[PDB]
RNA sequence: GAUUGACCCUU
RNA sequence: GCGGUAAUUCCAGCUCCAAUAGCGUAUAUUAAAGUUGUUGCAGUUAAAAAGCUCGUAGUUGAACUUUGGGCCCGGUUGGCCGGUCGGAUUUCCAACGGGGCCUUUCCUUCUGGCUAACCUUGAGCUUGGCGAACCAGGACUUUUACUUUGAAAAAAUUAGAGUGUUCAAAGCAGGCGUAUUGCUCGAAUAUAUUAGCAUGGAAUAAUAGAAUAGGACGUUUGGUUCUAUUUUGUUGGUUUCUAGGACCAUCGUAAUGAUUAAUAGGGACGGUCGGGGGCAUCAGUAUUCAAUUGUCAGAGGUGAAAUUCUUGGAUUUAUUGAAGACUAACUACUGCGAAAGCAUUUGCCAAGGACGUUUUCAUUAAUCAAGAACGAAAGUUAGGGGAUCGAAGAUGAUCAGAUACCGUCGUAGUCUUAACCAUAAACUAUGCCGACUAGGGAUCGGGUGGUGUUUUUUUAAUGACCCACUCGGCACCUUACGAGAAAUCAAAGUCUUUGGGUUCUGGGGGGAGUAUGGUCGCAAGGCUGAAACUUAAAGGAAUU
RNA sequence: GGAUAGUGGCCUACCAUGGUUUCAACGGGUAACGGGGAAUAAGGGUUCGAUUCCGGAGAGGGAGCCUGAGAAACGGCUACC
């Protein structure tokens, strides 16, 4: 018989089995216990402003051995912590001290990229200009 | 224990069929059992059948030919509309051209294109092609 | 088969086609009738009464000789038991088997057929309500079973 | 086989099959008028017993019951019926 | 039937 | 994946490939996803069949009751008919739910009004027999589910007879005069689950009838309750079948009156069968240890070895005795049990399958949330027991080290009695029930049969074997009918030709059987049981 | 019986454990106003619907009321944080 009921009467029971076994799905699971509006850290939203704080002694991943920067950014919503990855060539010019750095996810829906280990969100803005706008030279950062 | 007697009907039939013997024993012989098998019998797809009186619930001895590829049951019997005969016919029959899903009906059992002739409809059995 | 078993014993009586049968007997259907009365008299479930007539004397069925069964002829004279015979049955073994446990704590197989023998003893004793054979809350209880009995 | 007659076994065949397994099942059992020496006393016995079956003259007993068939006593005369 | 434990670099 | 002094991938020279006034990013969501699977997944080995049974709710549940025969219609063809230079339909004999007749097969009382399918010829659209195709009152679609026909998702959509906003997205506009007149089509068509309504239908599933007759009609039959419609002088009142009904006697009618007995299930009986279970209790050697004379210096152990016992006699040999455990060879692709498990005798106690049955019941059944019974070993609490073996530990050795393997001891334990525990690679890693599909050498419990062998009498008879062979088991043996990723599987088949019923479980790897909250437990722990976070594989068959 | 504009445990006196519930009551959560309704199929549809239309609710939160046909009205009053 297949397993499953097949009464014309048993639609409860294929309902409450379905009910049970939506569980199983990784994204139903987090949608229905609300995981981004209680532990992610963006609090569900697409994009989060952030303070940079300081340097940490972390290593990328194989194959490599850079310990240069990898911003530790602490949240204004939420106020937590998080590390974030400079997007591009040339990363020292933008993070001076305690710039305000837009962050947005690294495509992945909350899991690290590449080479990076425990990174996973990006910066696209330096205190309000575009950090690609900065690689490519066409704006320039605030100076005064 | 034994619930759709007619669905051991037709699968005894459909196992037949593949082993390609002309005939077949059918046990026990109810009178939905007799109704889909007249269906197929003016539909051509079996050819004769037989009816063995035991007292207790009957025996059918089917000639079958090579005509027959599937015959099925569909359990349970599901409810089923004017709006909703083009949708089973179009699940589980080979073409549009041939093969009936048959239907028991408030005007008895038939098969769907029958029952569309009468505009009528009813609670779906299973289907021959 | 065999709710209670594995089984899959296929081991029981092929009833003859011939409903008026099978014209070497010679004697009369009240005849059958009273044999059949006499033995309810004299103390037999219906399946003894069978078995007697069958085999003492030439009776193929008691359905085909006289108009009726041998349970509803006793109901229709007055010899009906208060409850069923396989009802009875059933109550008399698990009384057998509870008798036994009561001697012998150890005994976890019998402890088991007890479990299965009460279940039987519950199905069919529902059954027998809701046909309505039985009185309406009649209920099996092992303490009441002993005298019920014998 | 591919083709047989199913409608139309043959004898053999049918009685090489179970009892209940028969295009219309029928009993394989049958009854004997036994007739002991002496007394006629023309009884009609099952062939499976199941009973020490005797009539209510004497101390007669006709049939020993077995698992299948009841062996009948020595001196006896049985007549398939 | 003994003691033979280990061997940092990419498809 | 690229980059490690020869980068088609980084930063630049690059045809600027692709979309384009747009294009690239991030998060969520949709299809792909048959990776949520009613349609339509998977569970032997990839994640996944609960250890095993019982059982309530739920889901599901054998067959049977009116089936078949004859005349008339709005309404399907190429149409000798070409009558209208393809709407033209008579012999139209190739078919029909529904309205009527016969086939034992009728469209609800009893009283009326148009006066109910009409017994009623007025020299050629009728004064009285019978009702439901409107209305009156008591009555029934005993009850559904189901299934065509109309307000039903009040408003824009679905395509539009049509419509130039620069075409188009869009709104509903718009179009034509003998142009001094003026006229006008049109803005409707699908109902967005379920529900309530009215209507036709009877297939598909019935507790309901009537059985220990307080069952159905009786114009024929004598007896108790509210209106009085017949009046004598008035809204209160009496009586002879009452109009709307409750017990009576079959003078008084109808074939008064129970479907099979499912290779469904339960029960009874019969002869059996089994290492199925529980008790009193029997026996067997062995192991260990003890009671004696004899014996000689080694002996038990290992790949050479050494804690060890030993001329107060060790091991070896007496005749024995005691204890506790176990039940060898028989012993098997053999048996029984729901699994765990169960192998010495006798008895007792209850139980069970299979088979046989021309016994009985009659659908009592299948699977099963909650809820329960049993559940190897180890472990726990006490009491017994304590031979052997032996987690711990003691100890000799090999070893770089050896608190391991190997050697000798050795508590707990191993054995039982009460009470817990409730786990196992509890495995066939394969849920249960039902059906159907090449064929066989065999085997166990029965075992239709074959005037086939032995002690007795080779010349009746109660053995056992040998051969046809049914039935129910444990299993086996060669392509594939088929299945599968394969290994392989007569099931893991009858699954894209996808639905017999039903329970449980799984949804990439880890974190993790963890945390937390419950709950059971003396404890050990058992059952239920996550997220954060991390991750591109981890896995399944061995192809070279 | 009272109060209502009106039925009604909406409240008052006496009389029961009556009513709901595994066909899931009760409790908890909702980053839940509901419906008409975008995105796909002759049937797999899964999400979303604060938001142009309809029905609700509120006018910082609770409470109370006058006038008024109509309000517990807050661009009307009466009382804290």
């Amino acid at each position: 018989g297949k397993g499953k009921p097949r009464g014309l009467n048993s639609a409860r029971k294929l309902r409450v089995h379905r009910r049970n076994n939506r569980w199983a799905e990784n994204n139903y699971k987090k949608r229905l216990l609300g995981t981004a509006f209680k532990s992610s850290p963006f609090g569900g939203s697409s994009h989060a402003k952030g303070i940079v704080l300081e340097k940490l002694g972390i290593e990328s991943k194989q194959p490599n051995s850079a310990i240069r920067k990898c911003v530790r950014v602490q949240l204004i919503k939420n106020g937590k912590k998080v590390t974030a990855f400079v997007p591009n060539d040339g990363c020292l010019n933008f993070v001076d001290e305690n710039d305000e750095v837009l962050l947005a996810g690294f495509g992945r829906k909350g899991k690290a990229k590449g080479d990076i280990p425990g990174v996973r969100f990006k910066v696209v803005k330096v205190s309000g200009v575009s950090l690609l706008a900065l690689w490519k030279e066409k704006k320039e950062k605030p100076r005064s | 224990t034994r619930s759709s007697v007619l669905a051991d009907a037709l699968n005894a039939i459909n196992n037949a069929e593949k082993t390609g013997k002309r005939q077949v024993l059918i046990r026990p012989s109810s009178k939905v059992i007799i109704k889909f098998l007249q269906v197929m019998q003016k539909h051509g797809y079996i050819g004769e059948f037989e009816y063995i009186d035991d007292h207790r619930s009957g025996k059918i001895v089917v000639q079958l030919n090579g005509r027959l590829n599937k015959c099925g049951v569909i359990s349970p019997r599901f409810n089923v509309k004017i709006g909703d005969i083009e949708k089973w016919t179009a699940n589980l029959l080979p073409a549009r051209q041939f093969g009936y899903v048959i239907l028991t009906t408030s005007a008895g059992i038939m098969d769907h294109e029958e029952a569309r002739r009468k505009h009528v409809s009813g609670k779906i059995l299973g289907f021959v092609y | 088969g065999r709710m209670h078993s594995a089984g899959k014993g296929i081991s029981s009586s092929a009833i003859p086609y011939s409903r008026n049968a099978p014209a070497w007997f010679k004697l009369s259907s009240e005849s059958v009738i009273e044999q059949i009365v006499k033995y309810a008299r004299k103390g037999l479930t219906p399946s003894q009464i069978g078995v007697l007539l069958r085999d003492a004397h030439g009776v193929t069925q008691a359905r085909v000789i006289t108009g009726n069964k041998i349970m509803r002829i006793l109901k229709s004279n007055g010899l009906a038991p208060e409850i069923p015979e396989d009802l009875y049955y059933l109550i008399k073994k698990a009384v057998s088997v509870r008798k036994h446990l009561e001697r012998n704590r150890k005994d976890k197989d019998a402890k088991f057929r007890l479990i299965l023998i009460e279940s039987r003893i519950h199905r069919l004793a529902r059954y027998y309500r809701t046909v309505a054979v039985l009185p309406p809350n009649w209920k099996y209880e092992s303490a009441t079973a002993s005298a019920l009995v014998n | 086989v591919l083709v047989q007659d199913l409608l139309h076994p043959t004898a053999a065949s049918e009685a090489r099959k179970h009892k209940l397994k028969t295009l219309v099942q029928g009993p394989r059992s049958y009854f004997l008028d036994v007739k002991c020496p002496g007394c006629l006393n023309i009884t009609t016995v099952f062939s499976h017993a199941q009973t020490a079956v005797t009539c209510e003259s004497c101390s007669t007993i006709l049939c020993t019951p077995t698992g299948g068939k009841a062996k009948l006593s020595e001196g006896t005369s049985f007549r398939r019926k």
